[PDB]
RNA sequence: CACGUCCCUCUCCAAACGAGAGAACAUGCAUGGGCUGGCAUGAGCGCGUGGGGCCCCGAGGCGCUGAACCUUGAGGCCUCAUGCUGGGACU
RNA sequence: GGUAUCGUGAGGGUAGUACGAGGUACUCCCAUGCCGUGCCUCUGGUUUCUGGAGUUUGUCGAACGGCAAGUGCUCCGACGCUAUCGCACGGUGGUUAGCCAGUCCCAAGACCAGAUGCCCA
RNA sequence: GUUGGUUUUACCCUACUUAGCUGGAAAUUGCGAGAAAAAAAAAAUUUUUUAAAAUUUUUUUUUUUUUUACUUGGUACGAAAAAAA
RNA sequence: UGGUUGGCGUAGCAAAGAUCUAACGGAACGUUGGAUACUGGAGCGGGGAAGGAUUUCGUGCCAACGGCACUCGUACACGAGUUGU
């Protein structure tokens, strides 16, 4: 299971997606702006970033990444906006603060305090290159999985 | 073998890291000469073109009319809100120290900062409330002690001011801040023109007067990631050539085993700091309000104004005092252009000449514009729909 | 004054001349300094190694020379006006620049008839 | 100010180009255009007269 | 509601300063002053919210501007795009609705052939909460309209 | 948390994108007007090849009519007139 | 320590060139070419302001208005971009034409205890 | 001798060309400390002037608000009052 | 031989002109209306041969596949369906 235990586990939710069918370089990007951040403003920066008003910080994954001037934020020019990986990442917190509120936990004062998108095992497809040639193609979709412990 | 493709001292072609045009370096001090300020910012509003009696022994043109290209540079008054001065050191000038006017323009303080109108507003508020306190005053005394004895260079912090300018296209409102030097006698001198003048404005014609000329520094206009074909002006490719026409074919050989810093590459062009020399200055110009009849010159005696019948294209009309001088100036239409004392001897014959204007022009910058003025195309058409359509709704009233 | 560039070599202006060429074939233009790959262009006012290509055969086969009299390349004064003509003739003419014609065709430009003293008495008009 | 040769136009001393046509009036050895539109206008050999802009058309109307 | 607070001093950071400079012009041809032609001291937005969340505005839009040198065939899809951030600006709704009748407008002349302007009859509808429905005003000449809120 | 910077938003002298310049309730934006230009005389009704039985049909023409329209928009002018008016990030 | 502003200028780049005429055989003039740096008043070119007009076939029952012809085509056409196709400009000092310095261009990884504004929980 | 006879790939690294970001002076460390700084203060090396009297109170000066000269809308000096040193 | 990798979220997914709107649906692209174009009878039309052999149809489905997406599919599942003197 989880890398890290939690360090109270009444005092946090887990939540996790195995086999998440979303570019794993692009939710790997995605989660890990969350890493150390409060539910609610990881909430919101995943609302905004959806809007095209903040951007995801690609750090590892940047590649001939396009710059952006939402990216100032997070210290550097590389920045980008996915969307199927920032639904993903609500639709992965919402089932947190779900299990958060079970626990009798409150939400909104619950800390994102784990991310860690593994690579999932991939999906083949095929290519059909110029001369006669069957290249791959394969999605790689990420296993994420975090928990958010509240403060005491 | 042709010369090369530009000039290799006009490099990195990189985009300037300001844009007020800043002078690089004021002309060298001259003891003799009474103290005087050595540039002064203006806003570059278009260009028209004058007629002019050449009288310039040898030419064809000599006692003739000739029609010269001049930029109309509306000049609003500087203000002088700060001396600095300079002292020699073996390693280059190094600032004394500044003393602050007592006051400042909220324009001026708009210049330190990004967002004034949400910001608390605090520029200078403890220079205000501590160049009042005889703490302060000691202190912005024994600066100009400082001035007097280690200075080798006064210079003005002077500022634009916009609010002037009232332009409704120049959108900044922050002030053009910017040092000029101070040229002139001995120090106490420039320090006295520095300090009797350290809150006063500064209109052009004192700095400058008509017929002499001016170098000019503004970055140019800006042209983007241009290409090699219009960055340098190498040949581009007969139309057979297959990866692309515009382009350097060869763009380094063997060895050196690397592209040297002299081919040319497709990158910036345009937006670049430049110092042009020698503009003469056809007129100084005073503002629309006090001197209405601008454009008026001795063999054109028609009220007028230096602003073309649809204003100046992107830039409107020109409210203030005007610099007119002789062709192009570097970048585009309202651009802050710093404009100094000329740094070239100016004992040629050219530069020295007179320079009486026989016409400036006025007809519209849109268009042909056939017309000099607004009361001569009505002179023209005379009444017309727009008219009658108008002239019925008073008589009804 | 300057005079935009208008007959390259290769051009064939009229010959604007009493003569029996009939038109010029410019081959070159004197006093041109050569930048690489530019042509060499004779303007209004230019002496011109020429060979009449149509005319009478006695002029037919020969380099000659010609100032050009006449431009349609229009070109701008220093008074500003810039004007323009009709056609770009030229008149056969000595290496002196004595013209060997007796009296020019149509108008002849300012600026031929300035530098040519002898194009300028022959010319109907000055423009 | 000369004035155009077609449209009638005044023209200024830093607008319109001169044309000098190899038939020329002696007279009017230079014909002075305001504007493109009056020489291709001329080119069409149109009278002035039947076009409304100019001022021939004006005055006789 | 400090800023509130705040915001009206700054008001009077003007009014302090206007009061004084408008009896010193008093006291002293077509240079500017109070009574001159507007208000020279006063801001240009000192003249002028919460709005009924329910009303009807209708105003020009100049699309010609708003297309000029546009690809011919993106011409009404980004017609229709603009009129509604054109709209979202003034109703301030993330849920613009155009109503047939101002799509056909919109598109009635072909993709490429988009009308100059367009008079929209925009209208804030309570309930994607606030929602506007931005209907045509067919008029047979848009001069002298002007924008209408009502 | 201060000062402030940044993002979002608006503008463009900038601009591949970043950056830049600016704005920051501001004639800022929006329409409208006036202007400067462009084209070239709109729709609509009210002399004429002949033709059909005093009118009708008639290309073209005339008159209202330098009219009509277009005119800042990758970004003409005018304050001229009306209209509409902060949140987030960071330390 | 932030933020901001004005500057310093080590270092690096570096460019003006040629011809002709005049004047008197240097100086001094005056044009031009080339080069270079710009600029777009004018002039030319460029039009997807498809601006305005005209016009062809199809089409909307017709006029009007359009529309389709991958911008239908022709004319004019602003903004803008641009042309030696327009225009402006191309400066010194010191050492042995060179050369170096400057002007000119980038300029603190040249880490500037240069100055300066503001705040320093 | 004649005639006809596929001209492939940069999206890597560096060079270069523009374009950004961020660190850094034991060149990321040490607290390992070097300034082209100054060596009671200012004005005309020496002399004179700048809180006083018994921490608090009083007095003076400067700035902000209210009722002529600067390009001419908005800032300066005018006055008077209040606050701070 | 299997797996994995950097390049790399890159190169690209730019041939055939195109969608827009509202309503509904849905967990969120389809459906209908309207608008707008296109094909332009040697047609992205209507039938056949070869070939294919269930692709047909309906309901559902959308895990995988339909190189983006799908609520839709020639995909998936289930049930149907082809009639001759
Ligand atoms: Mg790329
Ligand atoms: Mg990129
Ligand atoms: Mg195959
Ligand atoms: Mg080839
Ligand atoms: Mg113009
Ligand atoms: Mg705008
Ligand atoms: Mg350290
Ligand atoms: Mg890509
Ligand atoms: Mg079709
Ligand atoms: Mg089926
Ligand atoms: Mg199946």
């Amino acid at each position: 299971h989880y890398s890290r235990k939690p360090q109270v586990s009444s005092k946090s939710a887990k939540a996790k997606v195995s086999d998440l069918r979303c570019h794993f370089k692009n939710t790997f990007e995605t989660a890990n702006v969350i890493n150390g951040m409060p539910l609610r403003k990881a909430q919101q920066l995943y609302r905004q970033v959806l809007a095209k008003t903040r951007c995801i910080p690609f750090k590892r994954y940047n590649g001939k990444i396009g710059r952006t001037a939402q990216a100032k934020e997070w210290g550097q020019t590389k920045g980008r906006w996915p969307r199927k990986s920032v639904v993903a990442m609500l639709s992965l917190l919402k089932n947190a603060e779900a299990n958060a509120i079970e626990k009798g936990l409150d939400p909104n004062k619950m800390v994102i305090k784990h991310v860690q998108v593994d690579q999932a095992a991939r999906m083949r497809r095929r290519t059909y290159r110029a001369h006669g040639r069957i290249t791959p193609y394969m999605c790689s979709p990420c296993h994420v999985q975090l928990f958010m412990t509240q403060p005491q | 073998e042709h010369p090369r493709h530009g000039h290799l001292g006009f490099l990195p072609r990189k985009r300037s890291r300001q844009i007020r045009g800043r002078v690089r370096s004021f002309p060298k001090d001259d003891p003799s000469q009474k103290p005087h300020l050595t540039s002064f910012m203006v806003f570059k509003a278009g260009m028209t073109h004058i007629v002019r009696d050449v009288d310039r022994p040898g030419s064809k043109v000599n006692k003739k009319e000739v029609v010269e290209p001049v930029t109309i540079l509306e000049a609003p008054p500087m203000v002088v809100v700060g001396i600095v001065g300079y002292r020699q050191t073996p390693v280059g000038h190094k600032t004394i120290g500044t003393v602050w006017a007592h006051h400042t323009s909220v324009e001026f303080r708009r210049r330190f900062y990004k967002n004034w109108k949400q910001s608390a507003q605090l520029a200078f508020t403890k220079r205000k409330q501590f160049a009042r306190t005889t703490e302060g005053r000691l202190a912005e005394a024994r600066t100009l002690k400082a001035f007097a004895k280690k200075a080798d260079i006064i210079r003005v912090v002077a500022h634009t001011q916009l609010r002037k300018l009232r332009n409704n296209r120049v959108g900044v409102k922050k002030a053009h801040v910017s040092e000029i030097q101070i040229n002139g006698g001995t120090i106490a001198e420039k320090i006295e023109l520095a300090k009797s003048l350290l809150e006063k404005e500064v209109r052009i014609d004192s700095i400058f007067q008509q017929s002499e000329t001016c170098d000019v520094c503004a970055v140019t206009k800006g042209h983007g990631f241009t290409g090699v074909v219009k960055r340098w002006g190498v040949a581009c490719l007969p139309r057979k050539t297959h990866r692309g026409l515009r382009k350097v074919a060869c763009i380094g050989a063997w060895h050196p085993a690397r592209v040297m810093y002299t081919v040319a590459r497709a990158g910036q062009h345009g937006y670049h700091h430049r110092t042009h020399l020698n503009k003469k200055i056809y007129q100084l110009g005073r503002a629309v309000s006090m001197e209405p009849n601008q454009a008026t010159t001795t063999y054109d005696l028609t009220a007028k104004s230096i602003t073309p019948m649809g204003g100046f294209v992107g830039y409107g009309t020109v409210r203030n005092d005007y610099i007119m001088l002789k062709g192009s100036v570097a970048g585009p239409r309202r651009r802050v252009i710093t404009l100094r004392r000329p740094m070239a001897p100016q004992t040629s014959r050219k530069l020295t000449e007179q320079i009486t204007l026989k016409f400036i022009d006025t007809s519209s910058k849109i268009g042909h514009g056939r017309f000099q003025t607004k009361k001569e195309k009505s002179q023209w058409f005379g009444p017309l729909k727009k008219d009658r359509i108008r002239r019925e709704e008073r008589l009804r009233k | 004054f300057r005079v935009s560039l208008a007959l390259p070599v290769g051009a064939v202006v009229n010959c604007a001349d009493n003569t029996g060429a009939k038109n010029l074939y410019i081959i070159s233009v004197k006093g041109y300094h050569g930048r690489l790959n530019r042509l060499p262009a004779a303007a209004l006012g230019d002496i011109v190694m020429a060979s009449v290509k149509k005319g009478k055969p006695e002029l037919r086969r020969k380099v000659l020379n010609a100032v050009i009299i006449r431009q349609r390349k229009s070109w701008r004064r220093k008074d500003g006006t810039v004007i323009y003509f009709e056609d770009n003739a030229g008149v056969i003419v000595n290496p002196k620049g004595e013209m060997k014609g007796s009296g020019i065709a149509g108008p002849v430009a300012k600026e031929a008839a300035d530098l040519w003293p002898k194009i300028s008495s022959h010319a109907p008009a000055i423009v | 100010t000369i004035d155009c040769e077609f449209s009638h136009f005044a023209v200024h001393p830093g607008h319109g180009r001169r044309y000098v046509p190899f038939a020329f009036l002696s007279t009017k050895p230079v014909l002075t255009f305001a504007r493109p539109k009056c020489f291709a206008m001329y080119m069409r050999k149109k009278n002035p007269r039947f076009v409304p802009w100019t001022r021939t058309y004006r005055r006789i109307n | 509601a400090l800023l509130d607070a705040r915001k009206k001093a700054i008001a009077s950071r003007k009014a302090r300063d206007d009061r004084r400079w408008k009896r010193v012009l008093a006291k002293m041809n077509t240079a500017e002053h109070s009574r001159v032609r507007g208000i020279t001291r006063a801001a240009l937005r000192k003249r002028t919210g919460r709005k009924p969340d329910n009303i009807t505005m209708e105003a020009t839009i100049h699309l010609s501007k708003l297309l000029k040198r546009k690809t011919f065939h993106k011409r009404a899809p980004i017609a229709i795009k603009r009129i509604k951030a054109f709209v979202a600006r003034l109703m301030k709704t993330k849920d613009n609705r155009i109503d047939a009748s101002l799509n056909t407008y919109v598109w009635h002349k072909g993709v490429k052939g988009v009308p100059g302007r367009v008079r929209v009859h925009v209208e804030r509808k309570s309930e994607k909460h606030f929602y506007t429905v931005i209907s045509n005003v067919p008029v047979a000449s848009f001069k002298n309209l002007t924008t209408k809120v009502t």
